DNA sequence: GCATCCGTGAGTCGAGGGTAATAAGCAGGGATTCGCCCGGGTGTCAACTCTTTTTTT
């Protein structure tokens, strides 16, 4: 390897234009990976009813199917207060809730 | 963060705040200056010679 | 994870890597573990050779 | 108009001297830091030439 004044102005560039240090001494040639890093530290410069898109406020978003099949929609029912349904609030969260500690 | 900053001033009033290694809560800008660091007779009135 | 990596930079009141209080705790496991099936206390010249690590380092 | 609840106080000089506990792991890439060495500016010395105050003639 080198380090002659055209040395530094290549890897000055090759560093400022952007590329991988680790590539960077192998494209200089002779020079290993810590020298360049050294280099540039001491110069410094380092189905349902409603599809996704037809989903309103006040609406099931119960999902049914798989998203990325060919079909997939949800309920889209009288669903006010609250994300699913009243027919899936009851399957989704914990049924019979009997949870206590102290405070 | 706000109750950390109105306990940084006085740690009085609002729930003592007391570090897990020493067993004193402690001392803040408000008690620094009342009877202990303050001027009343630790610095500016009662002072050594 | 988020517990344990944020407990050993804020807790300490002094800036100590992730690395220099896991080797903390490992030697000190390792010296504890010795103590208690070894003898009664474990020399820092042992805990080089134990862990292959060299003495200006342990020590 | 009264009854109930939350802040301040407590003298002053002296002695006495240090403290103490929990404890994952490894893979990627950079920023940091310690050894050697060339080196150019700072010191420490052999060694070649004008001046002159007398001390000698
Ligand atoms: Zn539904």
């Amino acid at each position: 390897m080198s380090w002659t004044d055209e040395r530094v102005s290549t890897l000055k560039k090759l560093w400022l234009d952007g590329l991988s240090a680790s590539q960077i001494a192998k494209q200089l040639g002779g020079v290993t990976r810590n020298a360049v890093i050294g280099k540039v530290h001491r110069l410094g410069l380092s189905p349902g009813s409603a599809t996704v898109l037809t989903l309103g406020a006040h609406m099931c978003k119960w999902p049914i199917g798989d998203p990325s099949s060919e079909g997939f929609t949800f309920c889209g029912r009288r669903s006010s207060e609250g994300p699913y349904c009243v027919e899936h609030a009851r399957v989704a969260y914990q049924p019979q809730q009997t949870k206590k500690k102290s405070g | 963060l706000q109750e950390s900053v109105d306990a940084l001033f006085d740690n009085g009033r609002r729930g003592r705040v007391i570090t897990g290694a020493n067993k004193r809560p402690l001392k803040s800008l408000a008690d620094m200056l009342k009877g202990k660091q303050g001027r009343f007779r630790q610095n500016l009135l009662g002072k050594r010679v | 994870q988020a517990i344990t990596r944020s407990i050993a930079d804020q807790a300490r009141t002094i800036r100590i890597p992730v690395h220099m209080i896991e080797t903390i705790n490992k030697i000190v496991r390792t010296s504890r573990q010795m103590l208690h099936e070894i003898g009664r206390e474990p020399t820092p010249e042992e805990l080089a050779e134990k862990l292959a690590m060299p003495l200006e380092k342990v020590r």
